[PDB]
Protein backbone atom coordinates (compact mmCIF):
# COMPACT_ATOMS: atom_id res chain seq x y z
CA UNK A 1 0.00 0.00 0.00
CA UNK A 2 3.36 2.38 0.09
CA UNK A 3 3.85 4.48 -2.95
CA UNK A 4 7.06 4.37 -4.95
CA UNK A 5 8.60 7.10 -2.64
CA UNK A 6 7.51 5.81 0.83
CA UNK A 7 8.98 2.47 -0.69
CA UNK A 8 12.15 4.00 -0.97
CA UNK A 9 11.92 5.84 2.29
CA UNK A 10 11.58 2.66 3.94
CA UNK A 11 14.75 0.71 2.43
CA UNK A 12 16.48 4.14 4.20
CA UNK A 13 15.00 3.23 7.26
CA UNK A 14 16.10 -0.19 6.89
CA UNK A 15 19.47 0.96 6.19
CA UNK A 16 19.83 3.15 9.51
CA UNK A 17 18.56 0.22 11.63
CA UNK A 18 21.45 -1.98 9.87
CA UNK A 19 24.62 -3.05 11.58
CA UNK A 20 26.25 -1.23 9.19
CA UNK A 21 25.54 1.88 10.88
CA UNK A 22 25.24 0.45 14.46
CA UNK A 23 28.43 2.46 15.92
CA UNK A 24 26.53 5.94 15.36
CA UNK A 25 22.85 4.83 15.32
CA UNK A 26 21.64 2.92 18.27
CA UNK A 27 21.33 5.93 20.24
CA UNK A 28 18.04 6.49 17.95
CA UNK A 29 17.09 2.82 17.69
CA UNK A 30 14.29 3.17 20.74
CA UNK A 31 13.29 6.38 22.29
CA UNK A 32 15.41 8.54 24.54
CA UNK A 33 15.06 6.73 28.29
CA UNK A 34 14.94 9.79 29.92
CA UNK A 35 14.45 7.56 33.15
CA UNK A 36 17.58 5.38 32.71
CA UNK A 37 19.80 8.46 31.32
CA UNK A 38 18.07 10.69 34.33
CA UNK A 39 17.68 13.25 32.36
CA UNK A 40 14.40 14.85 34.62
CA UNK A 41 14.39 17.30 32.10
CA UNK A 42 14.16 15.57 28.60
CA UNK A 43 10.45 15.85 28.19
CA UNK A 44 10.63 19.64 29.28
CA UNK A 45 12.97 20.50 26.44
CA UNK A 46 11.84 18.40 23.81
CA UNK A 47 8.05 18.53 22.98
CA UNK A 48 7.89 15.91 19.92
CA UNK A 49 10.53 13.20 20.71
CA UNK A 50 10.95 10.69 17.70
CA UNK A 51 12.92 8.13 17.03
CA UNK A 52 13.81 5.21 14.49
CA UNK A 53 11.49 2.71 16.18
CA UNK A 54 9.00 5.44 16.34
CA UNK A 55 9.37 6.42 12.40
CA UNK A 56 9.28 2.18 11.39
CA UNK A 57 6.04 1.68 13.30
CA UNK A 58 4.18 4.58 11.84
CA UNK A 59 6.08 3.77 8.01
CA UNK A 60 4.40 -0.17 9.03
CA UNK A 61 1.20 1.02 9.96
CA UNK A 62 0.94 3.48 6.66
CA UNK A 63 0.76 6.72 8.84
CA UNK A 64 2.86 8.31 6.50
CA UNK A 65 1.19 10.35 4.04
CA UNK A 66 4.01 11.04 1.68
CA UNK A 67 7.78 10.88 1.65
CA UNK A 68 7.98 14.38 3.16
CA UNK A 69 6.30 13.82 6.61
CA UNK A 70 8.74 10.45 6.51
CA UNK A 71 11.64 13.08 5.99
CA UNK A 72 10.00 15.40 8.41
CA UNK A 73 10.04 12.64 11.37
CA UNK A 74 13.55 11.86 10.58
CA UNK A 75 14.61 15.12 11.17
CA UNK A 76 13.09 16.10 14.14
CA UNK A 77 14.99 13.10 15.79
CA UNK A 78 18.14 14.60 14.78
CA UNK A 79 16.75 17.92 15.69
CA UNK A 80 16.02 17.24 18.88
CA UNK A 81 18.95 15.58 19.69
CA UNK A 82 20.75 19.08 18.35
CA UNK A 83 18.12 20.65 20.82
CA UNK A 84 19.00 19.18 24.05
CA UNK A 85 22.70 18.12 24.10
CA UNK A 86 25.53 20.76 24.01
CA UNK A 87 27.06 20.89 20.65
CA UNK A 88 30.26 19.35 21.36
CA UNK A 89 28.36 16.24 22.71
CA UNK A 90 29.51 12.87 21.26
CA UNK A 91 25.93 12.28 20.23
CA UNK A 92 25.52 15.15 18.37
CA UNK A 93 28.53 13.74 16.39
CA UNK A 94 26.57 10.39 16.18
CA UNK A 95 23.69 12.18 15.37
CA UNK A 96 25.24 14.19 12.38
CA UNK A 97 27.57 10.99 11.33
CA UNK A 98 23.43 9.40 10.81
CA UNK A 99 22.28 12.48 9.27
CA UNK A 100 24.94 12.43 6.33
CA UNK A 101 23.43 8.98 5.78
CA UNK A 102 20.03 9.90 5.45
CA UNK A 103 19.92 13.11 3.56
CA UNK A 104 22.27 11.41 1.19
CA UNK A 105 20.28 8.54 0.69
CA UNK A 106 17.00 10.71 0.57
CA UNK A 107 18.12 13.45 -1.86
CA UNK A 108 18.69 10.71 -4.04
CA UNK A 109 15.10 8.90 -4.52
CA UNK A 110 14.32 8.87 -7.75
CA UNK B 1 23.19 16.65 34.46
CA UNK B 2 24.93 16.09 30.97
CA UNK B 3 23.74 12.66 29.31
CA UNK B 4 26.14 9.48 29.35
CA UNK B 5 25.59 7.49 26.93
CA UNK B 6 27.04 4.03 28.64
CA UNK B 7 24.71 5.41 30.89
CA UNK B 8 21.71 3.94 29.09
CA UNK B 9 22.74 -0.06 29.73
CA UNK C 1 23.56 -31.08 11.06
CA UNK C 2 24.29 -28.60 14.74
CA UNK C 3 24.35 -30.40 18.00
CA UNK C 4 21.35 -29.24 20.82
CA UNK C 5 24.37 -27.29 22.61
CA UNK C 6 25.66 -26.07 19.75
CA UNK C 7 22.15 -24.87 18.38
CA UNK C 8 21.48 -23.26 21.74
CA UNK C 9 25.02 -21.44 21.45
CA UNK C 10 24.14 -20.06 17.53
CA UNK C 11 20.79 -18.70 19.93
CA UNK C 12 23.76 -16.81 21.98
CA UNK C 13 25.37 -15.64 18.85
CA UNK C 14 22.34 -14.27 16.91
CA UNK C 15 21.35 -12.32 20.26
CA UNK C 16 24.54 -11.03 20.83
CA UNK C 17 24.24 -9.70 17.08
CA UNK C 18 21.17 -7.58 17.92
CA UNK C 19 19.97 -4.09 18.21
CA UNK C 20 19.26 -5.10 22.22
CA UNK C 21 23.21 -5.15 22.42
CA UNK C 22 24.53 -2.50 19.75
CA UNK C 23 25.49 -0.28 22.21
CA UNK C 24 28.50 -2.09 23.64
CA UNK C 25 28.49 -4.74 21.07
CA UNK C 26 29.44 -3.25 17.71
CA UNK C 27 33.25 -2.47 18.20
CA UNK C 28 32.92 -6.76 18.03
CA UNK C 29 30.68 -7.24 14.77
CA UNK C 30 33.78 -7.19 12.22
CA UNK C 31 36.97 -8.12 12.69
CA UNK C 32 39.19 -5.04 14.57
CA UNK C 33 39.73 -2.70 11.83
CA UNK C 34 43.72 -1.91 12.46
CA UNK C 35 44.30 0.10 9.26
CA UNK C 36 41.20 2.61 9.36
CA UNK C 37 41.63 3.36 13.89
CA UNK C 38 45.67 3.27 12.68
CA UNK C 39 46.67 0.75 15.37
CA UNK C 40 50.28 0.14 13.42
CA UNK C 41 51.08 -2.34 16.48
CA UNK C 42 47.71 -4.54 16.59
CA UNK C 43 48.79 -7.51 14.73
CA UNK C 44 52.13 -7.88 16.71
CA UNK C 45 49.74 -7.93 19.91
CA UNK C 46 47.25 -9.63 19.19
CA UNK C 47 48.10 -12.72 17.27
CA UNK C 48 45.02 -14.28 17.28
CA UNK C 49 41.91 -12.13 16.21
CA UNK C 50 39.15 -13.00 16.58
CA UNK C 51 34.99 -11.44 16.18
CA UNK C 52 31.62 -12.42 16.09
CA UNK C 53 31.24 -11.90 12.30
CA UNK C 54 34.04 -14.99 12.20
CA UNK C 55 32.08 -16.94 14.92
CA UNK C 56 29.13 -16.72 12.84
CA UNK C 57 31.12 -18.02 9.75
CA UNK C 58 32.45 -21.00 11.85
CA UNK C 59 29.13 -21.29 12.95
CA UNK C 60 27.59 -21.76 10.16
CA UNK C 61 29.92 -23.47 8.46
CA UNK C 62 29.55 -26.19 11.07
CA UNK C 63 33.34 -25.96 11.96
CA UNK C 64 32.87 -25.65 15.86
CA UNK C 65 33.27 -29.85 17.37
CA UNK C 66 31.55 -29.03 19.95
CA UNK C 67 30.32 -26.17 22.49
CA UNK C 68 33.41 -25.82 23.78
CA UNK C 69 35.06 -24.59 21.08
CA UNK C 70 32.49 -22.13 20.12
CA UNK C 71 33.14 -20.74 23.44
CA UNK C 72 36.59 -20.77 23.33
CA UNK C 73 36.56 -18.26 20.57
CA UNK C 74 34.48 -16.21 22.37
CA UNK C 75 36.13 -15.74 24.96
CA UNK C 76 39.26 -14.86 22.27
CA UNK C 77 37.69 -12.26 21.36
CA UNK C 78 37.12 -10.86 24.72
CA UNK C 79 40.46 -11.23 26.05
CA UNK C 80 42.21 -9.66 22.86
CA UNK C 81 40.10 -6.34 23.37
CA UNK C 82 41.46 -6.79 27.25
CA UNK C 83 45.02 -7.99 26.25
CA UNK C 84 45.37 -4.94 23.84
CA UNK C 85 43.70 -1.90 25.27
CA UNK C 86 44.28 -0.23 28.61
CA UNK C 87 42.34 -1.36 31.13
CA UNK C 88 40.32 1.90 31.50
CA UNK C 89 39.56 2.27 27.76
CA UNK C 90 35.60 2.28 26.98
CA UNK C 91 35.95 -0.49 24.60
CA UNK C 92 36.79 -2.66 27.12
CA UNK C 93 34.00 -1.70 29.21
CA UNK C 94 31.97 -2.39 26.52
CA UNK C 95 33.85 -5.96 26.16
CA UNK C 96 32.69 -6.87 29.53
CA UNK C 97 28.99 -5.59 29.31
CA UNK C 98 28.98 -8.02 26.07
CA UNK C 99 31.11 -10.60 27.73
CA UNK C 100 28.54 -10.54 30.84
CA UNK C 101 25.80 -11.38 28.66
CA UNK C 102 27.59 -14.10 26.90
CA UNK C 103 28.70 -16.00 30.40
CA UNK C 104 25.31 -15.83 32.05
CA UNK C 105 22.93 -17.22 28.54
CA UNK C 106 25.98 -19.92 28.31
CA UNK C 107 26.08 -20.68 31.48
CA UNK C 108 22.20 -21.18 31.59
CA UNK C 109 22.33 -23.79 28.39
CA UNK C 110 20.26 -27.19 28.84
CA UNK D 1 48.12 5.04 19.91
CA UNK D 2 45.51 4.66 21.60
CA UNK D 3 42.24 3.57 19.78
CA UNK D 4 39.76 6.07 19.25
CA UNK D 5 36.22 4.14 18.27
CA UNK D 6 34.60 6.83 16.38
CA UNK D 7 37.59 6.41 13.80
CA UNK D 8 36.51 3.34 12.77
CA UNK D 9 34.05 5.60 10.55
Amino acid sequence: KLSEHLRYCDSILREMLSKKHAAYAWPFYKPVDAEALELHDYHDIIKHPMDLSTVKRKMDGREYPDAQGFAADVRLMFSNCYKYNPPDHEVVAMARKLQDVFEMRFAKMP
Amino acid sequence: HRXVLRDNY
